[PDB]
């Protein structure tokens, strides 16, 4: 088998200099006067990306500073001038023989550089907040590093562009109403909207100007408090499901009760086993108030061992709701 | 008064470059730096870089590894941003803004903004997506599926390459056009490669596992001559360890319809961690569907039910299948819920 | 010309920044002709803008410092042009080690030009 060996194994090169990587095949990679030796570029957590095919032919997108040379056994890949984005691991690959092989690889690193100062992370809280016209609201912004008083606030109305409100943590931009107010120095900062107006329902971002790269918070979305999804009265359609024979092999037994599409929310569900009311062995789950009809749905799961399930016969689910004239019972016999 | 007029929306193919303008007016263009900001829905606002229209000096966020190029034409008062090698990740609304300053940078802020420019970067036609487990006990068996898209399996050849973490690529084998299969001499004994052209799926089956098998597993399509690996999947990380899992796959039970509305469902029980995804008839059935929030049990595991209300007449005629996918265990099962 | 250097120095205090803390030979600390003084001033500023345009101690670390550094260099290059325009020749020795912060040397110089400007006005 053709064994591809690569030299060097690790390579520390200065930004703007020349990087040259060798590859040695154990047998000839040439066939019909064509060298089946390819070069790939792989970055961390990323799949390999084909750089050069047939010893020197560059792929559609690969910059000109990347080049290859050689035939038969000795191959070369060169980068000049090496860029910052070129810090990656490169591989040579032969497809000359039937069973393809890869070189060990070469890690191109960069030296003599001012290391890497971390970005200032901006955190906003809360992520969102329900509000009404007249309210006094205070949004928070935090810097993972001292930013002095270098902090701006922007408002972004849905589908619209960012608008500056405050600059230098507390200075109001010309034209911005006085009901907007800012505070903070160092790492803790705040925005206050006094007597919140309909216009003020937006997403708010903070941005630090202490250091490059400039960084923004994730935002705080203001949402209007609604008069509620006003609906009539809808009784639940209720269904009971026995434990499937498939589950019975496993050693457990689950009885499900569905209360489908009801309004209002308020509803009592009760499990009755051989006309005996149960407690603590059940869990209710409820869906979000429906987009279309403004109703809810509920599931109640009665959980007990296969043994306790076998000894009893009638399994029932009793449901109380405003929309029902008297409680509904859905039952089954095992 | 002061304005910044940006160029129109762009629809780009991957690898194809894109160039947007930002035309300044109403002030001495050369007096302030122009900055470019990226906005994606998931993320928020990201600073790309800046350019000085007085001299063409440019400063860019390291995150745009010579991806973004900033230029000016002071003759037309225009700022430009060229994005090279754009990918799906580059799809966003790109704003240009001016950093107004007073008292020689005593105060400096983004007072005026352009309307933004939508840059849509099209999804690559050729797609390869790997699927396999995470944790596998030593002495086990790992099976992986590559799911080819935008090309036919009957013409193209797929390779299986593996990369141990912090180590180099190792070719496992390939499956031709065609039918022809080639394996690695050091792995031929326990390697099995197959394909199902009808569902555009390529498989891998490595029997008798050992901790050495701990690697990211890739599938890579062969391009036209010399037949190098031009397209790769993102890879699937596989850990061979006696380590106690950590994550549990769910068991999906039928909630069979009763003997004129009818209800049926699936009981997704004992799964860890969250979240689980449920669809009905591969996304066709949406009306009357209710997927309930999960419940943390006494066992420390999670349970949830998914239901659908259908007309009683459709029962026995219409087939009802629920599609459950628990990603942090690679569990993906479809259960048929039919009358009894 | 002298009216022009006064105009450049009108905006001097706005330029008193991070980099103005570094040293410069105070060619006012050690009496020569006016053309000799301008020549020695114009020399020291040139020496400074060319030795600190890419100096880490001048650029600072904050965004404000990045911008203020750039503007300082622009201010000094400008000032130097005004000064050479009044210096005559380019040959004068800097035969003194007497250091001064750049801030001090600029204030010293501003006072000197203001005296000269108020001496040529009736």
């Amino acid at each position: 088998d053709i064994v591809l060996t690569q030299s060097p194994a690790s390579l520390a090169v200065s930004l703007g200099q020349r990087a040259t990587i060798s590859c040695r095949a154990s047998e000839s990679v040439d066939s019909y006067g064509q060298s089946y030796m390819h070069w790939y570029q792989q970055k961390a957590g990323q799949p390999p990306k084909l750089l050069i095919y047939l010893a020197s032919n560059l792929e559609s997108g690969v910059p000109a500073r990347f080049s290859g040379s050689g035939s038969r056994t000795d191959f070369t890949l060169t980068i000049d001038p090496v860029q910052a984005e070129d810090a990656a691991t490169y591989y040579c690959q032969q497809n000359a023989e039937d069973s393809r092989t890869f070189g060990g690889g070469t890690k191109l690193e960069i030296k003599g550089q001012p290391k890497a100062a971390p970005d200032i992370q901006m955190t906003q809280s809360p992520a969102s907040l329900s509000v009404s016209v007249g309210d006094t609201i205070t949004l928070t912004c935090h810097a993972s590093q001292n930013i002095d008083v270098w902090l701006s606030w922007f408002q972004q109305k849905p589908g619209n562009i960012p608008k500056l409100l405050i600059y230098k943590a507390s200075n109001l931009h010309t034209g911005v109403p006085s009901r907007f107010s800012g505070s903070g120095s160092g790492t803790g900062f705040t925005l206050t909207i006094s007597s919140l107006q309909p216009e003020d329902i937006a997403t708010y971002y903070c941005q630090q100007a202490h250091s490059y790269p400039f960084t923004f918070g994730g935002g705080t979305k203001l949402e209007i408090k609604t008069k509620g999804p006003s609906r009539t009265v809808a009784a639940p359609s209720v269904f009971i499901f026995p434990p499937s024979d498939e589950q019975l092999k496993s050693g457990t037994a689950s009885v499900v009760c569905l209360l489908n599409n009801f309004y209002p929310r308020e509803a009592k569900v009760q499990w009755k086993v051989d006309n005996a009311l149960q407690s603590g062995n059940s869990q209710e789950s409820v869906t979000e108030q429906d987009s279309k009809d403004s109703t809810y749905s509920l599931s109640s799961t009665l959980t007990l061992s296969k043994a306790d399930y076998e000894k009893h016969k009638v399994y029932a689910c009793e449901v109380t709701h405003q929309g029902l004239s008297s409680p509904v019972t859905m039952s089954f016999n095992r | 008064a002061v304005q910044l007029q940006q160029s129109g929306p762009e629809l780009v193919k991957p690898g194809a470059s894109v160039k947007i303008s930002c035309k300044a007016s109403g002030y001495s263009f050369t007096s302030y730096w122009i900055h470019w900001i990226k906005q994606r829905p998931g993320q928020g606002l990201e600073w790309i870089g800046m350019i000085d229209p007085s001299d063409g000096e440019t400063r860019l966020n390291q995150r745009f590894q010579g991806r973004a190029t900033l230029t000016v034409d002071e003759s037309t008062s225009t700022a430009y941003m060229q994005l090279r090698s754009p990918t799906s990740e580059d799809s966003a609304v790109y704003y240009c803004t001016r950093l107004k300053e007073y008292g020689n940078y005593d105060s400096f802020y983004f007072d005026v903004w352009g309307a933004g420019t939508l840059v849509t970067v099209s999804s690559s036609e050729v797609q390869l997506k790997e699927s396999g487990p995470g944790l596998v006990a030593p002495g086990g068996s790992l099976s992986i599926t590559c799911t080819v898209s935008g090309f036919s399996l009957t013409d193209s050849s797929i390779n299986w390459v593996r990369q141990p973490p912090g180590k180099g690529l190792e070719w496992l084998g390939m499956i031709w056009g065609d039918g022809r299969i080639d394996y690695a001499d050091a792995l031929k004994s326990r390697l099995s490669i197959s394909k199902d052209s009808s569902k555009s799926q390529v498989f891998l089956e490595m029997t008798s596992l050992r901790t050495d098998d701990t690697a990211t597993y890739y599938c890579a399509r062969d391009g036209y001559f010399p037949y190098a690996m031009d397209f790769w999947g993102q890879g699937t990380s596989v850990t061979v360890s006696s380590r106690t899992s950590a994550t549990k796959g769910p068991s999906v039970f039928p909630l069979a319809p009763s003997s004129g509305t009818a209800a049926l469902g699936c009981l997704v029980k004992d799964y860890f961690p969250e979240p689980v995804t449920v669809s009905w008839n591969s996304g066709a059935l949406t009306s009357g569907v209710h997927t309930f929030p999960a419940v943390l049990q006494s066992s420390g595991l999670y349970s949830l039910s998914s239901v659908v209300t259908v007309p009683s007449s459709s029962l026995g005629t219409q087939t009802y299948i629920c599609n459950v996918n628990h990603k942090p265990s690679n569990t993906k099962v479809d259960k048929k819920v039919e009358p009894k | 010309t002298l009216q022009e250097i006064i105009k450049t120095l009108n905006s001097l205090t706005e330029q008193k920044t991070l980099c103005t803390e570094l040293t410069v030979t105070d060619i006012f600390a050690a009496n020569t002709t006016e053309k000799e003084t301008f020549c020695r001033a114009a020399t020291v500023l040139r020496q400074f803008y060319s030795h600190h345009e890419k100096d880490t101690r001048c650029l600072g670390a904050t965004a404000q410092q990045f911008h203020r550094h750039k503007q300082l260099i622009r201010f000094l290059k400008r000032l130097d042009r005004n000064l050479w325009g009044l210096a005559g020749l380019n040959s004068c020795p800097v035969k003194e080690a007497n250091q001064s912060t750049l801030e001090n040397f600029l204030e010293r110089l501003k006072t000197i030009m203001r005296e000269k400007y108020s001496k040529c006005s009736s």
